[PDB]
């Protein structure tokens, strides 16, 4: 009992939202490039044999009434359930189309104690999206109901987090890359870290902007779960 | 580059 | 290569700041088990060979000066730095005897481009504290400044943190056994894991106060690694 | 049991 059972019969749901184009009433900037993102995260996840569903262009109103409604499902017949989050956002916070919705008031459908289905099992949630917007210069008999989450964000709290309009951003990128590459070899924690070092390592911005040239990105692990996870 |  | 460098002539220094009983004005409770707290972490951390330095009753201005001098020492022989700190706390924040100071005030000093004689090692910063007043109920070229810490918090955020005032807290009291039992066979992360599990499934408050009794608590574990880290 |  050191790691999750993940022989259900199905691996989970796993639900990519993916917004890109914002109403006017929020300003914010089309994320170029974040198509490339949900293609990867839905072939990779598809790879590990999770039920994907990918939504795209959700407003707040409507991402919350699908984790709502995912969280009423029956997930009795299944091992684990991922969300990915792309999007623009802000600390402990994530963008609708028309507005900000509070990272809390998505997760919390999913406690151990209001989807019952889920309890015991790995819930994890995959975050590219702003944190703030500072830039890194660089150098050089019961158990809780908060228990058995994952949060992988993409970068550090108070943080910027950067897109790239071709490839992608550095975080998702490399998410698929080590997934790909060691998902039937390394366990989920250490499969992240790998995702850290090369997001740490092998990006650094490019811009004609003084201030926003040359800047790096960690990434940031938060976990509480109970077990090892592993998707063999 | 950009920022999300 | 996927692991940190942990053979440097020393293991690094374990900072344990204890802080016990708070000035009056502050209104503060005094923190009863915290001494057992602090001596099983010093001896667990002896084991590990880390150099300790208990320091007891801190102001929040000994703190602050505390954490300037140890980053402006000179870590070249050290493989790793890490600090301990329990006290009274809210989210973001942990009390000195006199009063708050900011987390990230203290970790700081620490930065990759700040203390350079510990750029690139790991940065390990382990807090025993509340972090807001939520109760768990249960249920049935360059690297970024901010890579390489790790943040063991002991519990999650917005929620309380709980002390038994004759074992220790929790959270150090599983952390402690874990490290003793897994410090030569599992990583980091996955010792980590096992402080998560063991606190979410053998402790549950005991109050004559209905409001705070039979209450579950899940540490939280923030991890900016990039590589893998072994006490072996 | 005490709250920190
Ligand atoms: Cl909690």
């Amino acid at each position: 009992d050191n790691s999750y059972k993940m022989d259900y019969p199905e691996m989970g749901l796993c639900i990519i939202i993916n917004n890109k184009n914002f109403h006017k009433s929020t300003g914010a900037t089309s994320r170029s490039g974040t198509d490339v993102d949900a293609a990867n995260l839905r072939e990779t996840f598809r790879n590990l044999k999770y039920e994907v569903r990918n939504k795209n262009d959700l407003t707040r109103e409507e991402i919350v009434e699908l984790m709502r409604d995912v969280s009423k499902e029956d997930h009795s017949k299944r091992s684990s359930f991922v969300c990915v989050l792309l999007s623009h956002g802000e600390e402990g916070i994530i963008f609708g189309t028309n507005g900000p919705v509070d990272l809390k008031k998505i997760t919390n459908f999913f406690r151990g104690d209001r989807c019952r289905s889920l309890t015991g099992k790995p819930k994890l949630f995959i975050i590219q999206a702003c944190r703030g917007t500072e830039l890194d210069c660089g150098i050089e008999h019961k158990i809780p109901v908060e228990a058995d989450f994952l949060y992988a964000y993409s970068t550090a709290p108070g943080y910027y987090s950067w897109r790239n309009s071709k490839d992608g951003s550095w975080f998702i990128q490399s998410l698929c890359a080590m997934l790909k590459q060691y998902a039937d070899k390394l366990e989920f924690m250490h499969i992240l870290t790998r995702v850290n070092r090369k997001v740490a390592t092998e990006f650094e911005s490019f811009s004609f902007d003084a201030t926003f040239h040359a800047k790096k990105q960690i990434p940031c692990i938060v976990s509480m779960l109970t077990k090892e996870l592993y998707f063999y | 580059d950009e920022v999300d």
